[PDB]
């Protein structure tokens, strides 16, 4: 059950880095849509949290893209 | 429909937030705290000890926080910090920085540290 919900968020933040145009970065792209791939193999929750952190660090990495008030 | 795709991504990013708020994970958690506080990766965070973690550091209060003599908490894990510099991207030691230092010091700094766990 938790892990069809990381599984889904996984997919909303690829989709959200998407709309942030980080599809205009070639190697940065690659490597979200791999950990993204890989989230949703995840046999285990061990291996799909982290490679989440990897994932949303992305987007936490990115100054301004979001609003400070959602966190 | 340009401020509507504006809205759509508000939404989007409001309820993935509330889905890992959700989650519960104590290392989503942490990254998404410290970015609240202005602590935040500069690069994708490291899969393997292979890559390094750069984190950007505001302020002496966010060091005082995840620092302690060479180990740097980040993620619900341990760090250990290779390179710190500042904000004028010179090189910084760690006895350096300290509360009387402090405000001689440029701010933000950034920490370069390997997964230690």
């Amino acid at each position: 059950s938790k892990m069809s919900d990381v599984k889904c968020t996984s997919v909303v933040l690829l989709s959200v880095l998407q709309q942030l145009r980080v599809e205009s970065s070639s190697k940065l792209w690659a490597q979200c849509v791999q950990l993204h791939n890989d989230i949703l193999l995840a046999k285990d929750t061990t291996e799909a949290f982290e490679k989440m952190v990897s994932l949303l660090s992305v987007l936490l990495s990115m100054q301004g893209a979001v609003d400070i008030n959602k966190l | 429909s340009e401020d509507k795709r504006a809205k759509v991504t508000s939404a989007m990013q409001t309820m993935l937030f509330t889905m890992l708020r959700k989650l519960d994970n104590d290392a989503l958690n942490n990254i998404i705290n410290n970015a609240r506080d202005g602590c935040v990766p500069l690069n994708i965070i490291p899969l393997t000890t292979a890559a390094k973690l750069m984190v950007v550091i505001p302020d002496y209060n966010t060091y005082k926080n995840t620092c302690d003599g060479t180990t740097f908490t980040y993620a619900s894990a341990l760090w250990e910090i290779q390179q710190v510099v500042d904000a004028d991207s010179k090189i910084v030691q760690l006895s350096e920085i300290s509360m009387d230092n402090s405000p001689n010091l440029a701010w933000p700094l950034i920490v370069t540290a390997l997964r230690a766990n």
